[PDB]
């Protein structure tokens, strides 16, 4: 499957300020309300069937990293799959380009 | 495991529908009964089933 | 309804989500009412619905 590559941020030192959990739950509740309508967007990717191309809405004017996630056909992701060779393509390298 | 009580009369239970986005708002607002997939039906005051 | 050699794209909405816990149990299926299809029409699945 294709997914957007959500990179880690910098590992800044883990302070234990409990207040952070409140602002995380505030943002999660606002996100749960927005998940009713933002369903068309690239952040709302639903796991596709084989060959089931999805339309996703995305803003112009940026670069974006993607990840090729590999599974067995029980559907489990591999703990390592670094023996494979990948092939990255686009229908138009003016509109969107690796 | 595999045995129950022979009979249970305890009909008064606190049944709810829960809304999956209700994370923050500790507010007594009359939320619009339009966005839910389901509704809990009223108990009829007909003869005891 | 089509002319000889004409081709159409067809689109669909509603029905079950890939079952929450397992999802590989889901399917979409598309077939015609003849045991002999490959001489009369060609059916090809698209992207999404």
């Amino acid at each position: 499957q294709l997914q957007v590559a959500n990179l880690p941020k910098d590992h800044q030192i883990q302070d234990s300020s409990h207040h952070q959990q409140i602002q995380q739950q505030e943002q999660q509740q606002q996100q749960q309300q927005q998940q009713s309508t933002c369903q068309d967007t690239i952040f709302s990717i639903k796991k596709q069937k084989q060959g089931e191309i999805g339309t996703y809405k995305i803003r112009n004017d940026r670069d974006i990293p993607f990840i090729a996630q590999v599974f067995d056909d029980n559907g489990k992701p591999f703990t390592n799959y670094s023996s494979l060779v990948f092939d990255w393509k686009s229908s138009d390298q003016t509109q969107a380009k690796w | 495991k595999g045995v129950h009580f022979d009979s249970c009369n305890l009909d008064d239970l606190e049944w709810r529908v829960d809304d999956s986005n209700a994370n923050n708002d500790n507010n007594g607002g009359g939320g619009s009964n339009q966005e839910r997939s389901f509704s809990l039906l009223p108990l009829q005051k007909t003869n005891t089933p | 309804l089509l002319t000889l050699g004409s081709t159409l794209n067809v689109f669909f909405s509603g029905g079950p989500e890939p079952w929450h816990l397992e999802r590989k149990s889901h399917f979409q299926s598309i077939v015609s009412n003849l045991t002999n299809e490959q001489n009369v029409l060609s059916i090809v699945p698209g992207n999404g619905n």
